[PDB]
């Protein structure tokens, strides 16, 4: 076979214990889930990170702590009939706990917004440095592909679809590792799901033909990433959104000259409509991508214990120092003295 | 040709 004796039990014995990690996982998030503070005034606020909800760096005045303080205007959020899409992002980043995992530090609610405060995390977004530098290198993307194929896994085995892969939902940390971030489309999710929602270059196919659709999305928004990684834009490239979406549905994928077999077959793999052929969708679930070729060389048990070096570490001027974040218009958090929708986040 | 900035999720079609 393609593996020796050692290598076939070493590898088999690595998936058993995966299996242990995420059963014991699984206990910890349900309890969690079961058995889940504070107040504006208790920050100063610093600096808008990003906008789209609101990000806003803020240091905590008892501690001199930094946190990222997301900020959401509850009539806004009716309006886009996003309430349960925000109860969710809410109740799944209290529960869960991973590595490459942005953690839920506060969470509280007033007259006219809800706050959910992270930790900061200051290297920026991988946005911002894939766009600077151009791509990343096979093995550069790579390493961060690692931890997303780890992310999911552990997010799947929960029932956890997540819907928001993309580079402006990266933050890398002080030790080049990632924080996913946004997990306002997270849900809960033990089969079929229907919402449209998304990010257009990053859908899946059965999500624009408003199928019921299933986690294997959060797979083909993979191969999305990859691809953007390693070429420097997207498979599915147009300036509108229906014009994206007809190249998806079409799903005829060119490569750069300088992709590589492997590189281009993992994709041909997880950029697949047909569902009964897309990796993390098949029989051998996650581990046709983690044995896949292109994946030969990555110690998965190093990269989650954050033991590989990383690639590039983001200079860090200080705690507080925003130099890795593109500057926005700030804007004025006003709270009105009427309360807003207290029926709708009663459960927030 | 494509879109190279921020891309903002949708919440519908
Ligand atoms: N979707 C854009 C991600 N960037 S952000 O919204 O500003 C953002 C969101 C959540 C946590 C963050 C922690 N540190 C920095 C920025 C953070």
């Amino acid at each position: 076979g393609h593996m020796g004796n050692a290598a076939a039990a070493k590898k088999g014995s690595e998936q058993e214990s995966v299996k242990e990690f995420l059963a014991k996982a699984k206990e910890e998030f349900l309890k969690k889930w079961e058995s889940p503070t504070a107040q504006l005034d208790h920050f100063d606020r610093i600096k808008t990170l990003g906008t789209g909800g609101r990000v806003m760096l803020v240091k905590h005045k008892e501690t001199g702590n930094h946190y990222a303080m997301k900020i959401l205007d509850k009539q806004k959020v009716v309006k886009l009939k996003q309430i349960e899409h925000t109860l969710n992002e809410k109740r799944i980043l209290q529960a869960v706990n991973f590595p490459f995992l942005v953690k839920l530090e506060f969470s509280f609610k007033d007259n006219s917004n809800l706050y959910m405060v992270m930790e900061y995390v200051p290297g920026g977004e991988m946005f911002s440095h894939l766009r600077r530098i151009g791509r990343f290198s096979e093995p550069h993307a790579r390493f961060y592909a690692a931890q997303i194929v780890l992310t999911f896994e552990y997010l799947h085995s929960l029932d956890l679809i997540y819907r928001d892969l993309k580079p402006e939902n990266l933050l890398i940390d002080q030790q080049g590792y990632i924080q996913v971030t946004d997990f306002g489309f997270a849900k809960r999710v033990k089969g079929r799901t229907w919402t449209l929602c998304g990010t257009p270059e990053y859908l899946a196919p059965e999500i624009i033909l408003s199928k019921g659709y299933n986690k294997a999305v959060d797979w083909w928004a993979l191969g999305v990433l990859i691809y953007e990684m390693a070429a420097g834009y997207p498979p599915f490239f147009a300036d509108q959104p229906i014009q994206i979406y007809e190249k998806i549905v079409s799903g005829k994928v060119r490569f750069p000259s300088h992709f590589s077999s492997d590189l281009k077959d993992l994709l041909r793999n997880l950029l697949q409509v047909d569902l009964t052929k897309r990796f993390g969708n098949l029989k051998n679930g996650v581990n046709d991508i983690k044995n896949h070729k292109w994946f030969a060389t990555t110690d998965w048990i190093a990269i989650y214990q954050r033991k590989v070096e990383a690639p590039f570490i983001p200079k860090f001027k200080g705690p507080g120092d925003t130099s890795n974040f593109d500057d926005y218009e700030e804007e004025e958090i006003r709270v009105s003295i009427n309360e807003k929708c207290g029926k709708e986040f009663t459960e927030f | 040709a494509g879109r190279t900035g921020r891309r903002q999720a949708i919440h519908d079609i």
